């Protein structure tokens, strides 16, 4: 390829984007690794969820699950309603990259 | 005659080279052995040439070379280190080299070249003469 | 690294290649290409030799045997090297008291 122009910081930039996730999930474990983190977490808490099911829905937390081991935390998430009944609906689309 | 290799002709300058020796050492002449010696020469440069890959036909042709009545010492000491190019896995070189230095009044790299070539082969005699 | 991700923040919120015409499509190939380069980094350093757990012993020990006499320089042994390896137990100790 040819980043000579407007292209000439899109691999860095694609690095300082690689990295930076890492710290966050480095800041992540250091989120739910520390003891404190492990207190503050009970009924009465908004959490924002990422996963394939929420993508960054704000949600509360009901409850904490008794074991603090395999912690099981039954939280209320908003999504979009579901209008459709069929998963057919779903397939892959463009990649998408990291904007600002 | 009946078939030419390169051993033979090694061996045959080494016989004519023993005959020339033969006859210096009994004083029986000197200036009269010329001839003897160079063909002792043509004999090692052929072998040599014939394949010039093996350490045996350099080491001959180096000894042959700084033989008194020859005396030609930087041919002789080429010949040494093409040898120890050749295969490196040498003390009779490294000796024949360390010689070389010694009698042209060189005590330090003669030293070195006899240190070595006895850390390569603790048990070969002339090493330990040497350093002696 | 929460300065890091502060610095990055700052660096991402610049980058020419997102006002770049050809911004996505480019960046998918570097995407694709950096990924397959860091597998193949990897996999060459699984195959490469540092990959042995004891290397730097390994140095360590023929550095050992550089300061005493029994190495030379790139490898090729001494006297006092050949005469120890010919020894039932404590070579090191035996030999430096011959030569001593």
């Amino acid at each position: 390829p040819d980043m000579t122009g407007q292209l000439v910081d899109l691999p860095e930039y694609y690095s300082w984007g690689e990295e930076l996730t890492e710290t966050q999930h480095m800041i992540q474990r250091r989120i739910m690794e520390s003891v404190n983190g492990l207190k503050s977490l009970s009924a009465g808490r908004v959490v924002v969820v990422k996963n394939q099911e929420h993508h960054n829905a704000l949600g509360v937390i009901l409850q904490v699950s008794s074991n603090s081991t395999s912690r099981v935390f039954t939280t209320l998430v908003l999504c979009d309603k579901p209008l459709s009944q069929d998963p057919q609906d779903r397939g892959p689309a463009t990649a998408e990259v990291p904007y600002p | 005659k009946l078939m030419s290799t390169s051993n033979t002709w090694c061996d045959l300058g080494i016989n004519y080279y023993r005959q020339a020796q033969h006859l210096a050492e009994t004083g029986s002449n000197m200036n009269d052995l010329k001839e003897l010696l160079e063909k002792s020469l043509h004999c090692l440069k052929k072998a040599v040439r014939l394949d010039s890959n093996n350490h045996l036909y350099w080491n001959a042709l180096g000894v042959v070379a700084c033989y008194s009545g020859i005396g030609n010492y930087a041919l002789a000491q080429h010949c040494f280190i093409k040898s120890i190019q050749s295969e490196q896995i040498n003390a009779v070189a490294w000796t024949n080299l360390g010689v070389l230095y010694l009698t042209n009044e060189n005590i330090e790299q003669a030293h070195e070249a006899f240190k070595m070539a006895q850390s390569l082969d603790p048990s070969y005699l002339m090493c330990w003469i040497g350093q002696a | 690294g929460g300065l890091r991700a502060r610095k990055l923040e700052e660096l991402i919120q610049g980058a020419q290649c997102v006002h770049s015409p050809r911004f996505p499509a480019q960046y998918l190939k570097l995407r694709e290409r950096m990924q397959i380069q860091k597998e193949m980094e990897r996999l060459r350093f699984l195959l490469s030799d540092q990959s042995l757990l004891l290397l730097p012993e390994y140095h360590q020990r023929v550095e050992v045997l550089r300061t005493l006499g029994y190495v030379d320089e790139a490898g090729t042994v001494k006297l006092a090297g050949r005469v120890a390896c010919a020894m039932s137990s404590h070579e090191l100790l035996l030999t430096e008291l011959m030569f001593d």
